[PDB]
């Protein structure tokens, strides 16, 4: 309200390409998490219902980030059978 | 056993010399085909698993292959694979695969 307009959440298209541009800022609102702020405060979620889900939240990103990084480490193991037969 | 196929083999003989005799052909000159069609002809079944019909042929064809006792009198097996209890299939495979080294370190008709 009290601060300039048009700057921010803004995006120039390019060539046209209006759906590129909304791409670009779609991409923006759910990296920076007014997307996902925007759908949960919808409704409102109750303090405890919000504490559970911000620790599932992060146990899930530990646990994936975890497996990500496994995979990635035996993803050099994925080569052709070097001892086939034997 | 080894005796009891050779057992049965002395009886396939002296069978096979017996109904080269009841048919009147040549014992000498007595193939499997000629027995087949003697005994075909002497015992006619009409069943029609070919496998249920009487049948008069060598021990060796009749019998399944048995596999050999795979140790001596001292306990020791033969094979140097014989404990992978299927030593026959590990030579084989030890074998193509040292053919296969061998080969790497110098370098519409069957099924």
């Amino acid at each position: 309200a009290k601060h300039l307009k048009f700057i921010a959440r803004t995006v120039m298209v390019q060539e046209g390409n209006v759906e590129s541009a909304y791409r670009t800022l779609n991409r923006i609102l759910t990296m920076d998490g007014l997307i996902e702020d925007i759908k949960h405060r919808r409704y409102y979620e109750k303090p405890c219902r919000r504490r559970q889900r911000e620790s599932y939240e992060r146990c899930r990103r530990i646990y994936n980030m975890e497996m990500a990084r496994k995979i990635n480490f035996l993803m050099r193991k994925n080569r052709a059978d070097p001892w086939q037969g034997c | 056993t080894e005796d009891f196929i050779k057992k049965q083999i002395e009886e396939f003989n002296i069978g096979k010399r017996h109904l080269a005799n009841m048919m009147g052909e040549d014992p000498e000159t007595f193939t499997q085909e000629d027995i087949d069609r003697a005994i075909a002809y002497l015992f006619p079944s009409g069943l029609f698993e070919k496998r249920a019909r009487p049948v008069m042929k060598h021990p060796e064809q009749i019998f399944p292959r048995q596999r050999a006792i795979q140790w001596g009198e001292d306990g020791r097996p033969f094979h140097y694979l014989f404990y992978t209890g299927k030593q026959s299939y590990y030579s084989l495979m030890h074998d193509v695969y040292g053919m296969l080294l061998n080969l790497e370190k110098h370098q519409i008709g069957s099924r």
